[PDB]
């Protein structure tokens, strides 16, 4: 027998346990609100043909007036935002932002500090294990859409066991050719192209006829509670920016292609329910980082 | 919490002294000088109890006569009158006996698994959540194994004599090291020169300690991912094939004329400061690859280096596997120690400790590591123990990051070249006669050399004591001869030798006592398989039945010197061909024997039981 | 600076009640504590001036992650004005006051295994002055009362004759003893002598004079609170009161 | 000869025929505008440090002033939107919502019910059929990017026929190695890495030489008329939410991973023009559902 | 001989020793009173359209004004109540709530904070020991009502000893068939269906004739001093909620199906007089926990 | 092998699909509030002697 698993689900590194209190959660949300105002201040400056909208926006964000010949870095808020992102990724990353500085910055604006107001849908497909008999080969490729290629070299038809975990809500399976899939003890249905499954239903058995290889494409949807201001387009951009800037460059950590893979991998790990809470705050921190750094590139 | 490994000390990294958690914390055996001194004394005591230096000196004359009586060809004779050969025979004979006993226990375990394969398959398939150690207990209970404990305490209790690691300093005690001749080619002078070893061989022995792994250690890595009984048996044979090849290399380093390096630990000269760092350099004598482990703070880094192809300037060879940056030029106190685990076993714990580097305190990292290297004591943290066994299987399996066959082959070629270079250098300096005394060309590998294995018998059938010797497996191909020496108090006696195959056994009756008598001559092909009476075999069992016996010895000899090697078998090679060893258990009663019973008889002729009388 | 200005036991304990633990902990990397170094003192010598760094200097140092380092960081803050680098302690512990850590079991920190002799030696009690030793002894007594180790505290004082003479007299559970106490614990203050803008040779003396000169500037700064002229503008909660009692005392 | 087809194009189930009149389309447009205002009310609430902006938008949407204890659900408009969504998906779905309720809800906002003001570009690749000789193997995997892996074992070079339908406007093919492709009854050109094709040109012949496999990656662009307010990011999120909540759980229906696959599959049916008009209204309904449920999770 | 005992009486774990002073008991009483007003405020907010009753009730309970887009959690009082409940169940549970916080919350309302005003009746039956001869089988099932099944396979009639402890006040035994029961060393009466017994009277002997089995159904009433606000229905519901919310998972603690059998089991242990005092305070805390969590879920 | 199951879990009959909209659920809530007031009116009647 052989075991095949998705690459991104393997060994989720521990996440940080600091800056998760109510006071620090307000700071991340306040930073996101004020970092957004920097982006819109650019358009308002063009309409008014003046830098007054940007001066008001930057002064609130950085606590100093903008000056020429000085590289606009964002002041103390940018430094604090960069360091809390470092602490969220790894538990071994030092926490060097004082609480009194977090509280002072969080008082700059009034925001709703709740990070569970809304939800978002995540598209990473979890394939925990694929169990295959001796004479069959299984390969798994992809994270957003997983293509599972199975080839039967044995004499008789083989049964392949698919385990999609328990966190995902729905999983849609599509095959290159019609195939039969059923539950552990349910009878096999007629072959058809697509199947809709609930991961909590149980392990799924797929018959693999001898002959041409069969390819199954998997798509999953997962619901995670997030703050209402959460935006997947901005979080993904911030995730790439932080990786390039070296904010995640610390020993004994894993690396992921997208924030979608990172949050799903931590969800399926041990103590997953309390790990995703930290990852959500990291996403909102990365959303603020993307908007602030695009307005003030250094 | 998120971490599966939980440190005994909490996140505060403080454990109060005198509490249960502190009592069960691991100890730094290497770093503590009280602990290191105690371990060395107990090790020396164990060696001196089983192997007595005063006994080995007395048996030198008897062994020398037996080796000459083998009538070996010129250039292949073993002359125990020369001190260098006697010292090499002492180390080799004890080395081969320990390897032989481990192989014998492996065959019994394989037979036990195959007898209850249905129950074993159920345990392996149904139960996967339990750890490797728990799985071993259930398997060792389902099969009626003589030793049913995988704990270090139970292993030491049931280890028995003959498997105790050899202690080099005890062997080298009291031997003359410096003799000069000063241009005197005379019979008296040459006789005197033959009585003393040189300084190089003395230094080799003081840094030598063999490692022999019990089958109860091998079972935990074997069953960690095994799903069937065949996979479990195939994994057991693959590990022991690697161990035996490494054990052969260990003996070859003494034969070639150079000083082997010594493992050591470098620690800061100032004790009890803020800055804490440790460097471990492991030079396994029974292997081809080394390990360098560095722990600065809570950061662990390792580097696997080749022990071959190294210049005199640098002790370390090329790096074959990297796990970080390790600085071997650090300055501090150097403490020399002798590793009690193989390179793979040391490497397996290093990978597991790196994963849990931030989840354990520094004292836990050091204590768990040093206890394993210096005592072969597995960590008490069960989660850490399970990860180590998973890495041990991976390092042995076909998907290993290290190509063991390539490195073992390079080590063999490098050692052969060094012997030629050292022999030529001494030939020019002193002469051929002196060079042959100090670098014997007859010894070579451990399983290539002509060697004797004293046998111990605890089973008596109708007044006849059974001595069991397992023939094979062979790592070389050629022609092999086997001889038996029987010392008995009675002036006239009749003793019987039996060779068990897959289908039938061969019965031999002999009378000659003190001179060796040839029992079996075999031919083995490049696959390490011999044709014994029309059936391919990988190993055979030889049992000697002697009445009122005092000592029984078996001599193994290859027809040609430096027999060519057979490629080491792996997991795929073992599962391909299966041989049945269930017949190695049945015995015969020499007392109830007739003339018709002697000879080669197949099982069909005998009844159920009664493997003595051929009437069906 | 503010902690060094307190001159009475009542003011010192009152400051510790309102000061969280994060003020004791420093987030600067500093350097390793015990090292023989050469520093530059150009006002006195052309050659480099040897000295040994220590934990009771006014500059942050690297500290051990154990509980011993946390207590040793608290005492160094009290006697020197700066703490050490112990990161990732946690929000729950850092938000508590310094008095709560030293006196209360509800914090969740266990300190009954601490050895006063080893802590004193690591803090270089020999280099401390009279006020510094009195302040450290206050920390020891609060820890002893928390752990029920009053007998051990008394024996440690008996072994050290100079420490017994200067040991402050107060029961860590009674507020009446704190009010009566008249020991002078000030390290910085308004100087009666002539204080000049000149350097000192050692690291400890030079760093101490920086706080002394800084306190003079702080005294005349707008941040300083003048009780005589602005007592009505102070909030009632933090206004000075004759019947001021620490909670639970 | 062997025929291989895209999985998502197979058997498009009939869509509903209710709630397609001018009044019903206005209700969907009204809900989308009101739901959009509900999301932006959260950001305005933070700036004002009050719940007045949110209370205003919820009152317009749900026709009731919220109480603190009550769990906000959207009221009658939310119920009407949900049942309308189920009806569009399948012809078997009942039409619970009466027309009187739809007309009342459509008068809450002043917005047109038009659905043809703008256009959108959809990226599903319609590989209708691939015809291949006997001694060759062809597999089709993927919808947004179609990878066709072809390997022949016969002695001679094989000709493979690709049919991309008539709906798609542009199809771009890229291969692992340069390959030969030409239209039916047209001379074969030299081997090239990339080809730009118009699907109306006709079936395309690919020369498949004997040897290593050849993989062609396909991307397609299709123009479908949609309202100006259409936003593909919100529609796709609403599609996954609708599947998660079980709004599409009806007997004898097909299931798709994305709204792109759903609308393209229906467009390739016999009554494609009539089906697409219903599907566009579903997309705007799903866009409103995504905004309303994120602001008011239940 | 053979011995049988009730399952729930086996190995009662030690209880906590913190938060048992007068001030802490006042905090538990205050929380119960304020939590009851939260539930009652919902009905008052229905009679009058205003949300004033709930805002007043929540502001007193949580020390903050309720907000529409922020989750209602109960504030500092909810955290104190949850942590205090954990402490009572086990002596290994940490006591992390500062006393200054408990005293502050106890000043919100003026209540007695007294634990011995009234009483309550608990229905668990403490069958401590049933002693049977060699050739008889005895099985005890049930806690609220205990059915003891006895079968005699011997030659003659057997005597079975029943021990009900000394705590329970009255025990009523009803049998499937009439049976004989008397005290130790006393003449045996005529067979009758039901018996009323005082457990302090002594061990009770039952004649078990040879033949069909005899089943005895046991019910017991015990009086335990409780506050005047004690309500058994609310305590039992709160007990189940705490077990599901994870408040009782501590290493080496016994688990019970009801609060009724939890307090009776602790009462039959050594120093059971002192253990019941702590358990009663836990009951009022559970009563407050149930009302607060129903009003403010999660 | 033998299978035993709970009696009350066997064959749950389908429930109705009407009167589940927002308006119908409000009617059920209104009836519960009005019915509750009806019961408490009896106790108030005794106190008022009317």
């Amino acid at each position: 027998a052989n075991r095949a698993t998705s690459a991104f689900l393997d060994n989720p590194h521990p996440v940080g346990v600091n800056y998760v209190d109510e006071g620090s959660r307000q700071f991340v949300a306040v930073a996101e609100l004020l970092a957004s105002k920097l982006i819109d201040s650019s358009r308002e400056s063009d309409e008014s043909n003046s830098d007054v909208p940007f001066v008001q926006a930057y002064s609130k964000f950085a606590d100093d007036n903008p000056r020429h010949l000085r590289v606009k870095t964002g002041g103390k808020m940018a430094n604090a935002l960069t360091n809390v992102i470092r602490s969220y990724y790894s538990i071994n990353a030092p926490a060097i932002v004082p609480q009194v500085e977090i509280d002072r910055l969080a008082s700059k604006a009034t925001v709703s500090g709740d990070m569970y107001n809304s939800y978002a849908i995540f598209n990473s497909v979890p394939i925990v294990e694929v169990l295959s008999p001796a004479r069959t080969t299984v390969s798994i490729v992809g994270s957003d859409r997983a293509d599972v290629t199975m080839l039967n070299t044995g004499a008789g038809a083989a049964n392949i066991t698919f385990n999609f975990g328990q966190i995902a809500e729905t999983v849609i399976l599509k095959g290159s050719v019609p195939f039969q899939l059923a539950r552990l003890n349910q009878p096999m249905p007629a072959a058809r192209f697509t199947y809709k499954l609930r991961p909590l239903d149980g392990p799924f058995i797929v018959v693999l006829p001898v002959g041409n290889p069969l390819v199954i494409s998997a798509t999953a949807a997962t619901r995670i509670q997030v703050p209402l201001a959460f935006n997947k387009a901005l979080v993904e951009s911030g995730f790439q920016t932080a990786m390039n800037d070296g904010l995640f460059d610390i020993q004994n950590v894993n690396y992921y292609s997208s924030f979608d893979e990172f949050i799903i991998s931590q969800y399926h790990a041990q103590d997953g329910i309390n790990r995703v809470s930290t990852c959500v705050i990291l996403g909102l921190a990365l959303q603020a980082y993307d908007q602030m750094r695009r307005a003030l590139p250094v | 919490s998120q971490n599966s490994i939980i440190s005994l000390t909490g996140n505060d990294r403080t454990v109060a002294d005198g509490t249960f958690n502190s009592m069960i914390m691991p100890r730094a055996v290497i770093a503590n000088e009280r602990e290191h001194f105690m371990k060395t004394r107990i090790d020396k005591i164990e060696h001196d109890l089983n192997r007595s230096a005063k006994q080995e000196m007395m048996d030198r004359q008897s062994l020398a006569e037996d080796y000459n009586a083998l009538n070996l060809a010129v250039g292949q004779e073993i002359k125990l009158d020369i001190a260098t050969q006697h010292q090499l025979n002492r180390l080799g004979s004890a080395m081969y006996k320990a390897d032989h006993e481990r192989e014998t226990e492996l065959t019994d375990l394989i037979n036990r698994i195959r007898e209850n394969e249905v129950t074993v398959n159920g345990i392996l398939e149904n139960q996967k959540a339990i750890t490797a150690a728990e799985r071993a207990d259930l398997l060792l209970e389902v099969v009626a194994s003589t030793a049913k404990s995988v704990s270090a305490a139970g292993r030491a209790a049931a280890d028995g004599s003959g498997v105790v690691p050899v202690f080099g300093p005890s062997v080298a005690n009291g031997i003359k090291v410096g003799i000069d001749i000063a241009d005197s080619v005379a019979e008296a002078a040459i006789a005197v020169k033959e009585s003393g070893i040189i300084t190089q061989l003395n230094d080799v022995y003081h840094a030598f300690q063999s490692v022999h792994v019990a089958p109860n250690d091998v079972i935990k890595p074997a069953a960690v991912v095994a799903g069937t009984s065949t996979e479990l048996i195939g994994n057991l044979q693959a590990i022991y094939s690697r161990l035996r090849s490494h054990s052969d290399i260990g003996f070859k380093k003494a034969t070639v004329g150079d000083v082997i390096p010594n493992s050591y630990m470098i620690k800061p000269v100032n004790s009890t400061e803020y800055a804490s760092w440790q460097l471990y350099v492991i030079h396994p004598v029974q292997g081809s690859l080394g390990l360098v482990v560095q722990l600065m703070g809570d950061a662990l880094t390792y580097n696997v280096f080749a022990q071959y192809g190294n210049t005199s300037a640098s002790e370390f060879g090329k790096t074959v596997l990297t796990g970080g940056a390790t600085n071997t030029a650090l300055e501090g106190t150097k403490v020399k120690f002798q590793t009690k685990v193989t390179a793979q076993q040391a490497l397996a714990l290093t990978m597991a400790l790196k994963d849990a580097a931030s989840m354990l305190s520094q004292g836990e990292l050091i204590g768990y590591f040093e206890q394993y290297i210096n005592l072969a004591l597995e960590p008490d943290n069960l989660s850490l123990q399970d990860n180590m066994h998973k890495y041990h299987h991976l390092l042995t399996s076909q998907n290993s990051p290290i190509d063991w066959n390539y490195h073992d082959e390079e080590m063999h070629k490098w050692l052969d070249s060094r012997k030629t270079t050292n022999y030529d250098a001494m030939q020019k300096k002193d002469g051929t006669v002196i060079a042959d005394i100090h670098i014997p060309k007859v010894f070579n590998d451990l399983r290539n050399t002509t060697l004797h294995c004293k046998l111990e018998g605890k089973q008596t059938i109708a007044g006849y004591t059974v001595y069991e010797y397992l023939i094979g497996p062979w790592a070389h191909y050629g022609d092999i001869d086997y001889s038996v020496v029987v010392d008995t108090l009675n002036e006239e006696t009749k003793w019987y030798c039996e060779v068990i195959g897959i289908d039938g056994h061969l019965l031999i009756e002999k009378s000659v006592q003190h001179k060796p008598e040839k029992i079996l001559e075999l031919t083995v092909n490049d696959s390490g398989v011999t044709s014994f009476n029309g059936r391919n075999h990988d190993r055979l069992k030889l049992k000697v039945y002697v009445k009122d016996s005092l000592s029984v010895k078996v001599f193994r000899n290859w027809i040609g010197i430096n027999a060519p090697r057979v490629k080491t078998k792996m997991f795929n090679d073992h599962i391909g061909v299966k041989y049945d060893y269930s017949h190695f258990d049945k015995n015969i009663s020499p007392a109830h024997l007739t003339l018709t019973d002697l000879g080669w008889h197949t099982w069909d002729q005998y009844n159920a039981g009664n493997w003595t009388n051929i009437k069906p | 600076m503010d902690v060094l200005s307190k001159g009475s036991l009542k003011e010192l304990l009152a400051h510790l009640e309102k000061t969280p633990l994060e003020e004791a902990i420093s987030y600067r990397i500093g350097t390793v504590p015990y090292q023989n170094v050469l520093i530059s003192r150009n006002e006195y010598y052309n050659q480099l001036y040897p000295d040994t760094t220590s934990l009771i200097d006014g500059v942050s140092r690297e500290g051990q992650r154990n509980v011993n380092g946390l207590i040793m960081s608290i005492i160094s803050y009290v006697v020197s004005g700066s703490g050490h680098y112990i990161p990732n302690i946690g929000f729950m512990l850092l938000r508590r006051s310094i008095l709560d850590i030293l006196t209360k079991h509800d914090t969740g920190l266990v300190t009954n295994n601490l050895n006063y002799g080893i802590i004193a030696r690591n803090l270089t009690v020999s280099k401390m002055n009279c006020e510094q030793r009195k302040r450290m002894l206050i920390c020891f007594k609060l820890l002893a009362y928390k752990d029920g180790n009053q007998n051990d505290y008394e024996i440690y004082l008996n072994q050290n004759i100079p420490l017994k003479q200067i040991a402050p007299n107060f029961i860590p559970g009674d507020m009446r003893t704190v009010i009566h106490n008249q020991d002078q614990l000030a390290i910085v203050g308004i100087p009666a002598y002539r204080l000049t803008q000149s350097t000192e040779l050692s690291i400890r003396d030079d760093n101490a004079k920086s706080y002394k000169l800084g306190y003079v500037d702080w005294y005349n700064s707008n941040s300083f609170l003048r009780e005589r002229s602005e007592f009505n503008l102070i909030r009632l909660k933090d206004r000075d009161t004759k019947y001021g009692k620490l909670n639970g005392w």
